[PDB]
């Protein structure tokens, strides 16, 4: 079994694990992916935070705040800052090659930031379903990546992200009706056949 | 006013609307407190911790048990679930 | 006009509740705003303005004294009038 891989492609868009892309506009904090899932130790609490980015544009700067090891590391903003370092140094490293930011933080974990917006964490063979999140459990099962923070499936991937946000007293986002138009695109026939 | 105005310095007081006879208003089932955490654990919350750093705010909230949902306080024991 | 629901977040502008009291967050922006149930309007707002703002709730520097400078830009002795 070869080593999986979340993405973030574009502003909001996800695609899971075992593969599985989805459409979920947030502006609140979301928990991305974890290891404190159900009945484990809980290492690592990887999460990440987008701000006006319900609808993509030139704002939507990201934030992401990555949690192992007892330490506190983040970014954004091109650059990454520690807040709290985290024990074991030895295993922490960090690649500024060329447009990205490669980052181990483990023999099983890696993490890669196009220093724009995508979120590419690679986790290897050590897991096999002991995570849970946006990304969802990586078991290879592919149809059972939207098992809610409530543990059920949930149809709809508007409400399973609401079911994966920190603070959960800020606003949960909005079920948009559905068409194969975005708003600009939206009555706008013209333009849509130069964007397609 | 007074009471915040000496907070927001550096220097906060307590317990001082205990004998002074007037509360500030607030819903049912929630009374006055003083630096309470803004990052009240609610009722369908996930227990994640030290993200809540910040500062200490007064206002309003629970009970030490009776969970937060939907605006009002409820006891831990009847969380619902949504779908 | 159109009266949304609440909580509310567009815009970079959290529109939420705290210890039952509604707070307005503007922290990209650099203030955050309340009110309680009586109605007491509140303004936490960054540093960032020192001795920049000029408003009703005056200029944020040090001094406590100065900070009537009206709209043109003028020390008036009454709190009134400005
Ligand atoms: C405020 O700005 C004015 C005009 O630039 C300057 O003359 C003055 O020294 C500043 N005062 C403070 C307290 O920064
Ligand atoms: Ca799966
Ligand atoms: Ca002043």
């Amino acid at each position: 079994v070869c080593d999986a891989t979340c993405s973030t492609i574009g502003m909001a868009h996800y695609l899971t694990f075992d593969g599985l892309k989805y459409l979920f506009p947030g502006e609140c904090q979301y928990v991305l992916v974890q290891d404190y899932c159900g009945s484990n130790p809980g290492t690592f609490r990887i999460l990440v935070g987008n701000k006006g980015c319900s609808h993509p544009s030139v704002k939507c700067k990201k934030r992401v705040t990555i949690l192992v090891e007892g330490g506190e590391i983040e970014l954004f903003d091109g650059e990454v800052n520690v807040k709290r370092p985290m024990k074991d140094e030895t295993h922490f490293e960090v690649v500024e090659s060329g447009r990205y930011i490669i980052l181990l933080l483990g023999k099983a974990l890696s993490v890669v930031w196009d220093r724009h917006l995508s979120i590419s964490v690679v986790l290897k063979q050590t897991y096999q379903e002991k995570v849970c999140g946006l990304c969802g459990n990586f078991d290879g099962i592919q149809n059972n990546d939207l098992t809610s923070s409530n543990l059920q499936v949930e149809e709809d991937p508007v409400d399973f992200g609401n079911s994966w946000k920190v603070s959960s007293q800020c606003a949960d986002t909005r079920k948009v009706p559905l068409d194969s138009s975005p708003a600009t695109c939206h009555n706008n026939i013209m333009k849509q056949t130069m964007v397609d | 006013e007074y009471a915040r105005t000496c907070a927001q310095e550096g220097m906060v007081l307590y317990g001082w609307t205990d004998h002074s006879a007037c509360s500030p208003v607030c819903p049912a089932g929630m009374e006055y407190r003083q630096c309470v955490s803004p990052c009240a654990r609610t009722c369908q919350s996930l227990h994640i911790n030290e993200m809540c750093q910040e500062r200490c705010v007064d206002g309003c909230s629970c009970p030490e048990g009776q969970l937060l949902d939907e605006g009002l306080c409820v006891e831990s024991t009847e969380c619902p679930c949504v779908h | 006009d159109q009266r949304v629901s609440m909580p509310y977040a567009s815009k970079g502008l959290y529109l939420e509740t705290e210890a039952g009291y509604y707070k307005l967050s503007g922290e990209a922006y650099g203030f955050v705003a309340r009110i309680d149930g009586s109605g007491n309007f509140q303004v936490l707002l960054s540093d960032r303005y020192f001795n920049k703002t000029c408003g009703l709730c005056g200029n944020f520097n040090i001094f406590a004294e100065d900070d009537f400078m009206t709209q043109e830009g003028t020390l008036t002795s009454d709190p009134y009038d400005f």
